[PDB]
Order: C-alpha cells, then sequence, then structure tokens
RNA sequence: CGAAGAACCUUACCAGGUCUUGACAUCCUUUGACCACUCUGGAGACAGAGCUUUCCCGGGACAAAGUGACAGGUGGUGCAUGGUUGUCGUCAGCUCGUGUCGUGAGAUGUUGGGUUAAGUCCCGCAACGAGCGCAACCCUUGAUUUUAGUUGCCAGCAUUUAGUUGGGCACUCUAAAGUGACUGCCGGUGCAAGCCGGAGGAAGGUGGGGAUGACGUCAAAUCAUCAUGCCCCUUAUGACCUGGGCUACACACGUGCUACAAUGGAUAGUACAAAGGGUCGCGAAGCCGCGAGGUGGAGCUAAUCCCAUAAAACUAUUCUCAGUUCGGAUUGUAGGCUGCAACUCGCCUACAUGAAGCCGGAAUCGCUAGUAAUCGUGGAUCAGCAUGCCACGGUGAAUACG
C-alpha cells in the first residue's frame, strides 16, 4: 500500500480501495475526495481530524472468535489486532454507507463520517452491539 | 500416470522435425502426399530394417533421405531397388524424387529396429522376458548408456492383461539435455495386440 | 427468402400445380416439399404435404397465403404427456 | 533496389542460410544490407490431450516462424548469377 | 458406415453447401483442423512423432 | 537533453529531459490533457520531489502501448533513470523511494480448464 | 463433456422410395478413354432417349460390363486388447544390486535429530550405492550489451492532411548471440546443513508463469479417431436418395449469460491496448439506407494494406431513487444477410409490446496478486449459426490471527 497522493494518509487509499467496485479506482477515489469537501462545506474543518474521530468512534477493541468448547461452539471475546481494528473499521463505514439509502454515494459516506465523529450512526452502534456481546460472553475468556 | 511422448517432447529442442520444408498453400497437400510416401515406404521396406525417414523440398523435387541398417536391400547386387522406388514414387507424387540412402551404424541403438525386432519374435511366440532382455544386452553392448522397454497385451495368452517392464542405465525422460529415442510396435497374436514400448537413452 | 430477390417454391411442385388448374380439385398433389412458399395459385388444391412418415392434407386459403407447406403438418405427434 | 525475404521454421537454419547469401552477396558486389529481422508471426493451435472427454486437460502447439529481410543496394549480373545458381538449405522460404 | 462416408464425402455434392471437412487419414467430421486438413487426435500423433513441419510443443 | 526509457506493462515512454521551468509535452498534448487526474499527475511527480528537482526541468515525453495508468509508471521511470542520467547522486533518494523498481508485475496467463489465470468453474460433486 | 459449429449434408437414428461383387478396394476375363451436357418420368436416388468419351508410348495409368473369390457393418464385447486419457498428485514418494538381521514372510537401506517446496541437503546409524521421481537442462516474462535497421522508430532537422517526403537508426520496436541472480558477498545464530536480516542490482532467495505427471489405484473412460482377437448380419445389423429427429416437454440437477440499478441508465464528445487472422481471402475511401446491410472497388500473399470506432475510464447535459428512461423476455408486423433452401430449425436489424425480477431457503463454489472482480478484443471450428472454448490486453483490490 502507499500513501494518499493527496492527503498524507494509507486510511484514504485504503477507503477508495475498499470502497472500490470492479477496479472503479477513479469513481471511488473522486467521491471520496468530494465527499471531504462536503464535510468541509458543512463543518469547515479539518477532514482529517474529523475522519480521525470518526475512526476512533468506530474502532473495536473486543470481538468475539468462535471456539468449539465442551462438546459445542462458543464466543469467546479476544482483543482485535490493530490491523484488523481500522480494517473492520473501514469495512463496517462503506457497508451502512452502502445500505444507507440516501441518494449519492459522496453524500452516504460524508454523513456517515459526520455520524461517527459526532458518535452516532450505525456504525457506532455496530461497535456497541460488538461490545455488547462479548461482554456478555466474557465468561469465557 | 500419463508419459509423454518423449520425442514430441523435444522436438525443436534438440531433434529437429523429420518432414522438413516450408510452405503455404501447398501445405495439406505436401503433409498427405508425405503420409502417402511414408505408409508405401512402410509397405515395401518393412522387412529392410528402415528407421528413419528424412524429407526435403525444393525445385518440385522430393528429396528423401532414408536412413536404414542394411542398405544392401534398399539398394545392392541389383542397382533397380531404388530406381523402382522413384518411379512409383514419381506416380504417386506427380513430381521428381531423389532419394539418398544412409547406412545406420549400431542398429540397436535406434528404438524402432528394436521394437520391430521385438515384436517379430513375440508374433514368432519368443518368451517375452527373452526378447526384452536380449534387446536390452544388445543395446548396452552396442553403445547405450541407458535402455528401457515394456510389452502389455495379452501376456503369453493370458485373458488378464498387464505389463511387463525391465531396465538398465540411467534413463532420465525428464531431462531434454538426453538425445533419447523412442518408439512403439505392434505385434499380431491369435489372441490379440500386443503393444512394445522402447527409449534409449544415449551418448553425448 | 426473406427478401426482395424472392419468393421460393420448388420448380416441380409450381408444375405441376399449374397444371392442376384443369385438376378440378377431385385429385390431390402429393408433396415432399415442406420448404416451398404457399402462392395464391395454389389455393383450392388440397395439398397431401410430407411429414416425416406420412402425407398429410392441407387445404389451401387466402389466409395461408405468404406461409410454408411445412406450417400446416406438423412432425412430432406430442399428447401432454 | 531489389529484396530477399527469407521466411522459415527454425531461426538457426535461417540466420545461417541469411549470412551465406550476404556474403556471397559482397564478394559479387561489395554495397549490400545486413539482414533485418521481421516479427515472428506464429500460430498456437489447441488440442484435446484425450480422444473421448476430458475437455478440460489439454496439449498446445505453436508454429513460429522466423524471418529477415535483405537489400541489395548496388546489384550486379554476377550477384543476379550468384543468386540465380545458389540452392538453400531447405526448410526455408526465399522470395525475391 | 465410415468407408461410405469417406466415399461419399470426396465425390461432389448435389450443392456445394453441403461440403464438410473429414481428416485423410481418420474420416472423422469433428475438430478437423483445414490448415493441417488433419483430425485433432492425428496431428496430436504426427506432431510429437515430428512428421509435421515447424509445429513444436507449445511451452510459451 | 538527458533521456531515459520507461517500462510498466504493456507501456513503453521514450523521455527526457532538458532544463525548463517546470513546463511538460505528452505525445504533443498537454500533461492535464493526458492525464487529467491529480492522482497520476503526483505519481509522475513523485522522483522529482523525492529529489528536489521540480522547479528545475521540463519534461519531455512519448508514449505507446498499454492504458493511462501504465503509461503513468512508465513515464515516472523513465524519468526516474534520466534523473540517474543527469546526477548519480540521486541514485541513493530514487532507490530508498522504490523508482527504480521496474514493476515486473505483468499480466499472468490464462490457462486451460480454467476460465481465467487462477479462476476455475463451480465445482459441484453432484 | 466427445461436439474446435445438428437447416440439407454432417447423422450413425426414424418414415418412405430403392440396389445387391455392391457407396468403397485387390485378383481374373472381355473391351477401351471413362464420361460430360440437354430432353422426358420423377421428392431425388434413379429409368428411357439423344448429342457426344480425345486413353498415352506389347507396355503404363485409370475406366464400363461379366464373373466368383471377396467386400462392408458408427453390429456387439473398453471384464480379451493395443494406443491415447483422467485420477490420487507435480503429492514426494516407489524401488533395486550387493551386504547384514530374521527359521521365515519380511526388515535394513527408505527410520532417527535437524532443515527444506521437495527420501532436498547435513550429522548419525548394518549398511554401502544406484534408478525412477524432486530439483536443474527447455519456453516465456522481468533489466542490459553487440549485430542488423525495413514494411518499424523520429531526437537533433527541415516540410506534409498524415512519419508525410528527404534524411538518420539517436531512441524505441524487432530478434539472433551474450550478460546477469548464483545464498555469490556482509552481520547474527547453527557444529553443520542451513535459517533470519543486510547490501548491491531491474530482479533475492526453485525471481514470476508455464510445459514437464514416478511404481501403480479406481477391471476408471474410450471397439464412435484409429487399429484390433472372438462372436453376429452379409439380396441385410450392408449401400443410395428425399423428408423428418438429434432443437420434443408436466418436471428435477449442473454450468453459465443477463439483470434486479444512482459507484447507475439515456444522449453527445472523447483518451489510452495487447495478442492475433487474411487469396480467392481481408476488404478501405466515397456513396444509398433510421439501421441490419447494400454499392464500390483502393491497398494487400501482408511490421507496408485491411478485419479495427477497443470498451470500460474521463468530461458535459438529463433521469432523482420510482418496477423506474431499471430490466430486457415474449409476441406482431416489416427488413437484411448466408445459403438451392431459414415452417419444423439460423443470426442480425427497425417499430411496438413490455414479462419475471426491488439481491436470493436449507446449503454450496473460486481466489493469496497484476490474482479475484470487471470491461472489451481476437482466434479456431465455420457459407451462415456461441452467453460455449482457448489466448489477449485495460482497470485493479480485501485478507491470512492461526
Ligand atoms: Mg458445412
Ligand atoms: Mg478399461
Ligand atoms: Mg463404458
Ligand atoms: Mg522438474
Ligand atoms: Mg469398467
Ligand atoms: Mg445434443
Ligand atoms: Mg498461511
Ligand atoms: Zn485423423
Amino acid at each position: 500500500v502507499l500513501p494518499d497522493p493527496i492527503y498524507n494518509s494509507k486510511l484514504v487509499t485504503r477507503l477508495i480501495n475498499k470502497m472500490m467496485v470492479d477496479g472503479k479506482r477513479g469513481k471511488s477515489q473522486a467521491i471520496l475526495y468530494s465527499a471531504f469537501d462536503i464535510i468541509a462545506q458543512e463543518t469547515g474543518k479539518d477532514p482529517m481530524e474529523v475522519f480521525e474521530q470518526a475512526m476512533k468512534n468506530i474502532m473495536p477493541l473486543l470481538e468475539v472468535k468462535a471456539r468449539r468448547v465442551g462438546g459445542a461452539n462458543y464466543q469467546v471475546p479476544i482483543e482485535v489486532r490493530a490491523d484488523r481494528r481500522s480494517t473492520l473499521g473501514l469495512r463496517w463505514l462503506v457497508n451502512y454507507a452502502r445500505l444507507r439509502g440516501e441518494k449519492t454515494m459522496e453524500v452516504r459516506v460524508a454523513r456517515e463520517i459526520m455520524d461517527a465523529a459526532n458518535n452516532t450512526g450505525a456504525s457506532v452502534k455496530k461497535r456497541e452491539d460488538t461490545h455488547k456481546m462479548a461482554d456478555a460472553n466474557r465468561a469465557f475468556a | 500416470g500419463q508419459k509423454v511422448h518423449p520425442i514430441g517432447m523435444r522436438i525443436g529442442v534438440i531433434r529437429d522435425w523429420d518432414s522438413k520444408w516450408y510452405a503455404e498453400k501447398d501445405y495439406a497437400d505436401f503433409l498427405h502426399e508425405d503420409l502417402r510416401i511414408r505408409d508405401y515406404v512402410a509397405k515395401r521396406l518393412s522387412d529392410a530394417s528402415v528407421s528413419r525417414v528424412e524429407i526435403e523440398r525444393a525445385a518440385n523435387r522430393v528429396n528423401i533421405t532414408i536412413h536404414t541398417a542394411k542398405p544392401g536391400m534398399v539398394i545392392g547386387k541389383g542397382g533397380s531397388e531404388v530406381e523402382a522406388l522413384r518411379k512409383n514414387l514419381n506416380e504417386l507424387t506427380q513430381k521428381r524424387v531423389h532419394i539418398n540412402i544412409v547406412e545406420i551404424k549400431r542398429a540397436d541403438l535406434d528404438a524402432k529396429l528394436v521394437a520391430e525386432n521385438i515384436a517379430r519374435q513375440l508374433e514368432g511366440r519368443v518368451s517375452f522376458r527373452r526378447a526384452q532382455k536380449q534387446a536390452i544386452q544388445r543395446t548396452m553392448r552396442a553403445g547405450a548408456k541407458g535402455i528401457k522397454t515394456q510389452v502389455s497385451g495379452r501376456l503369453g495368452g493370458a485373458d488378464i492383461a498387464r505389463a511387463e517392464h525391465y531396465s538398465e542405465g540411467t534413463v532420465p525422460l525428464h531431462t531434454l539435455r538426453a538425445d533419447i529415442d523412442y518408439a512403439w510396435e505392434e505385434a499380431d497374436t491369435t489372441y490379440g495386440k500386443l503393444g512394445v514400448k522402447v527409449w534409449i537413452y544415449r551418448g553425448e | 427468402r426473406s427478401l426482395k430477390k424472392g419468393p421460393f417454391v420448388d420448380d416441380h411442385l409450381m408444375k405441376k400445380v399449374e397444371a392442376a388448374a384443369e385438376s378440378e380439385k377431385k385429385q390431390v398433389i402429393k408433396t415432399w416439399s415442406r420448404r416451398s412458399t404457399i402462392f395464391p395459385t395454389f389455393v383450392g388444391q388440397t395439398i397431401a404435404v410430407y411429414d416425416g412418415r406420412k402425407h398429410v392434407p392441407v387445404y389451401v386459403q387466402e389466409d395461408m397465403v405468404g406461409h410454408k407447406l411445412g406450417e400446416f403438418a406438423p412432425t412430432r405427434t406430442y399428447r401432454g404427456h | 533496389k531489389i529484396r530477399i525475404r527469407l521466411k522459415a521454421y527454425d531461426h538457426r537454419i535461417l540466420d545461417q542460410s541469411a549470412e551465406k547469401i550476404v556474403e556471397t552477396a559482397k564478394r559479387s558486389g561489395a554495397s549490400v544490407s545486413g539482414p533485418i529481422p521481421l516479427p515472428t508471426e506464429k500460430s498456437i493451435y489447441t488440442v484435446l490431450r484425450a480422444v473421448h472427454k476430458y475437455k478440460d486437460s489439454r496439449e498446445q502447439f505453436e508454429m513460429r516462424t522466423h524471418k529477415r529481410l535483405i537489400d541489395i543496394v548496388n546489384p550486379t549480373p554476377q550477384t543476379v548469377d550468384s543468386l540465380m545458381r545458389l540452392d538453400l538449405p531447405s526448410g526455408v522460404d526465399i522470395e525475391i | 458406415a465410415k468407408k461410405s462416408m469417406i466415399a461419399k464425402q470426396k465425390r461432389t455434392p448435389k450443392y456445394a453447401v453441403q461440403a464438410y471437412t473429414r481428416c485423410e487419414r481418420c474420416g472423422r467430421p469433428h475438430s478437423v483442423i483445414r490448415k493441417f486438413k488433419l483430425c485433432r487426435i492425428c496431428f496430436r500423433e504426427l506432431a510429437y512423432k515430428g512428421q509435421i513441419p515447424g509445429v513444436k510443443k507449445a511451452s510459451w | 537533453q538527458y533521456y531515459g526509457t520507461g517500462r510498466r506493462k504493456s507501456s513503453v515512454a521514450r523521455v527526457r529531459l532538458v532544463p525548463g521551468d517546470g513546463k511538460i509535452v505528452i505525445n504533443n498534448r498537454d500533461w492535464e490533457d493526458y492525464i487529467p487526474f491529480a492522482a497520476l499527475r503526483e505519481v509522475i511527480k513523485q522522483p522529482l520531489v523525492a529529489t528536489e528537482t521540480l522547479g528545475n526541468y521540463d519534461v519531455l515525453v512519448n508514449v505507446h502501448g498499454g492504458g493511462y495508468t501504465g503509461q503513468a509508471g512508465a513515464i515516472r521511470h523513465g524519468v526516474a533513470r534520466a534523473l540517474l542520467q543527469v546526477a548519480p547522486e540521486y541514485r541513493p533518494a530514487l532507490k530508498s523511494a522504490g523508482l527504480l523498481t521496474r514493476d515486473s508485475r505483468m499480466k499472468e496467463r490464462k490457462k486451460p480448464g480454467l476460465k481465467g489465470a487462477r479462476r476455475a468453474p463451480q465445482f459441484s460433486k453432484r
């Protein structure tokens, strides 16, 4: 991988690659650029700072693994790898940004990063729910 | 498993194809002409130990080189055998013909010749152990660095068939720096057909 | 033929049908032709068309001009399993 | 102002035949170009390895051509004669 | 069959559309390559044997 | 006129450098009329910013083969080559930036029995 | 999947109409050009007539009729066979000579400790060695030198609508011979093999990808590619012709193509590919036609010319999230090609119709990198008939804790 041409972040390039569909890097990259332009419009501040806050909010710590224990299969919690951490953040971001149901993709993504920096959205509900099930099953650690 | 034809694996690598010419609009015609030619040669010179045939084309002439162990039958006491050949080959080709005849030394270093030996033996009801083994010893005396044979069929008149293979010497088929010769010949029996396969690993 | 360069009809059928103007339609014409068009000149005279095993009669009309003869003589006999 | 095109299946035969022509052509007239290589136009025939079944397992056969081109720049009747007499290792095709 | 069919191939048909290719060695109609005029399996045989000019085994 | 060749996939860029202000032609066209994307244009810049030589030379390019990104990769490659040519002391910078690594990722064969290079059909036991 | 092309032919099957030394070969006897084209009865095979058969120098080659020997069978058995093939599995294993232990069958070797992609390689051992395999030799890709510069290239140059024309091989490109990458070098550890890191270099760890498939297993498949033993039919299980069927249709499975849409569709403009094919074949420009195509005939036996606008991408405008300008079936009418012929039963076009489908149950499949996904292109077969097959490049990811 490599950092983005414009911003000094590999996260942007990864998010582009994870929104990309059938090699359409141009479309993906352009819409993410315009989506940061939208969040700069409606916020006026650092797109990197707001995207970082959204990351830090959607970013899980604990996650379940499915393990055979005692003649069945259980959910045991485990501290997630630092790479899978970001991977799951970006994955969840893109998937809720698709299933949302607004007009345009850049719009969906921009609203989700806003909500995420604000500690709202399906993507944060996901982190909370993962913590909730792992904590329910923390007996097995 | 299944083996690749160790000649075909080595065409364009260390062996030149025997049917040598260039052609366009004339290709199929020349090909099937030369297949008819090889049918003629194999038909009327199987007895003569014919073992290789290279074809050449230029100026409309049908140039040929027959590598044989006994020239004394393809030519010899008459001097009219090769003339008969080029006459009938003129009748077929509708062209001119010329035929060189090369003497093979160490005739037991050609898998085709060895396979015809073994096949004629097995038609004369010789033991398929003695046949393979005597051919092997003749090769390794003639100068083969390696030899291998096998027979498959109704060996000895059985109902169920199998294969019997025997090898002396180094016979690496995966190496391509190998100069290997290969051959497959068929023998007839009152029970059915026997397949003889041979291949030789040679000096340099 | 699909093209303005046509139509098509078998000569061995056109000739017999033209001779069949004095037929009076008491007789019938057999053909192994299913590929030949129907002209209006075929009208009235029943044709017995060879489906593969038998000659099946068809009565020509103004309405079945423009089509072929085989459309009125099926090949595959099928009864709803 | 005359041209030779040599095309065959064997680049060693073809190169050496061209070198033969070029040396003889320089002997019979000094001013001649060198041989120039053209692209190797080829044909890959793809065949069922098996007889009956097994569409999935195959064997591939490449028929290449190698070919060189020569341009004579000052002919003489000596050159034309040296090329009119000369027969090459067959398996090739000469074109003038 | 196949001998009568190989005969009927070679004589000229009623209409020229009725042509069709057959390997002269073994008159199978399928997978006969008009550039060689051979069927695929005979072609593989002879190509192994080196009785076809210029063809070898395609590595790449 | 400094010179370099550059290859990426099936793209071939014969590229040359002169001393100038920073103007760039590609196939007798504007770099912006040929590569409109900021991403690919920055990709072209990458050697000239890894070693601070952007505001010094003009990049003059001709290209054939491949697509737009491949041509871009070829161009940056030949550029880094010509930077070596004008100054071997740019070798360490451009090597450690990885621009001299001729991208050997070529497009892989299709094979028989496979619907691509590696893809196989959908397996079924029954 | 055989099928790299089921309209007739193919085609082996069916119905009908016909022939029996035959549709196809040798041997005998007579003769010699045999035939070709027209007419009539025909669905045609085939019958009647005509015109008209020039054999060439006893020989040669092919031919009509007699005549029996023989022919012919896509008739059988892949549990008699060859050869060809998958398959475990490109898994790393299978064996053998001599020696030794064991009454013996058997073992040893080939186990062990390490290591490796690998019975790869080292240390050890009653084994020492070898063969098949592994690896490597081969092709291709990845950088570069010399040779040669047209049909390719165009920098320094002028000039053309055009790299055009002149000129020159600089650079590409082409393709022959070379170079290089070999743990070869350095640091760490190991006893050692080796392992990890580092450097240089284009490439670092069998660089990437191919072909390359050991003894043998499934009495795996193939008598329908071919040959082939035995058996069977041999005025018919053989042969010709027409027409039909292999394309059926209550229903089940597999494999794929198309979609179910806004990372999109309609419309316009518009940039960048590779690998390939072409002689009676590619077929240009220009023109007519909404279009499929027609006309035309340039150039080309091809790095020259054509097939051949590459499409996705990008830019603009519109549609505004809807069973919709989605989707494109199905059907009606009218066209175009191909071919003697497009009903059964081809493909393509125009107009209209506008189906189902608003992301798929239980389950289940491919993929570790220029790969998956996605977009077009070409080739074969082929008159025409592809969502199939094999190759091509374009764009280009996610992830691997274990
Ligand atoms: Mg046909
Ligand atoms: Mg079997
Ligand atoms: Mg069977
Ligand atoms: Mg190997
Ligand atoms: Mg069986
Ligand atoms: Mg079928
Ligand atoms: Mg792993
Ligand atoms: Zn054949």
